[PDB]
């Protein structure tokens, strides 16, 4: 993974 | 200005620069970065960014480089190059370099490449590497050693032999999933007081992309 985004943890 | 799926994507882009000594001193290093935020939000919300070491604004619906930092202290050096050169007669040059990955095994650094430079009295280069795939490009003049992807905290050696002829530092390159600067997006409060969509009602996305600019290591 290098461009894959990831959900933030609010 | 009105969407049904409310998202935004935070881009933390970096470029960690290094400068090591044959022994192990970090003669020089730093990182330059900018954070781009690609958004598609309904209305004109005043936001609240977060992080380590928080700019408020109303995002130009579309794409815009939020800020742009440039840290210099306490930097994460993604790789640790360490070479061994052994002389002989004037016939051969013994050279062994080794790269090291200093990060959480749960991450994969990709697009890796080491450039061990040769001399001009080069006749032929021989090399072996249980991992990766290298060749001796006579034009550019070096032993480009490329690696597909590499996990963290692991080791990897490349032993070559420069056949001299009768008569610079090893540059490295790499992309990572984390930010060398240490930065981290804590929060991004989306707030449009006018319309009915809430903050913990938005879909937030954030990615860390660290590129290697000048990652040279004196031989």
């Amino acid at each position: 993974t290098t461009g894959v985004y990831v959900k933030m943890p609010p | 200005i009105k969407y049904r799926r409310n998202e935004l994507f935070l881009d933390v882009l970096e470029s960690v620069n290094l400068l090591m000594s044959p022994q192990g001193q970090v003669l020089s290093a730093h990182v330059s970065g900018r954070v781009v935020m690609k958004s598609y939000l309904s209305g004109m919300p005043e936001c609240k960014f977060g992080m380590n070491d928080s700019i408020s604004f109303i995002p130009p619906d579309g794409e815009f480089e939020l800020m742009r930092y440039r840290t210099t202290k306490d930097i994460i050096l993604p790789f640790r190059v360490i070479p061994l050169v052994r002389e002989v007669g004037r016939t051969k040059l013994e050279v062994k370099v080794v790269i090291k990955s200093n990060f959480k095994p749960s991450l994969l650094a990709q697009k890796i490449e080491v450039r061990i430079p040769t001399p001009l009295n080069t006749s032929g280069v021989q090399v072996i590497c249980m991992k990766g795939k290298a060749k001796y490009k006579a034009s550019e003049n070096a032993i480009v050693w490329k690696i597909k992807r590499m996990a963290g905290m692991k080791e990897s050696q490349i032993s070559a032999e420069i056949e001299l002829l009768p008569t610079p530092p090893i540059s490295m390159n790499f992309e990572v999933p984390f930010a060398p600067s240490g930065l981290k997006v804590r929060y991004l409060k989306v707030f449009e007081p006018k319309l009915n969509y809430s903050d913990h009602d938005v879909i937030k996305w954030v990615r860390y992309i660290g590129r290697s600019g000048i990652y040279e290591t004196r031989c």
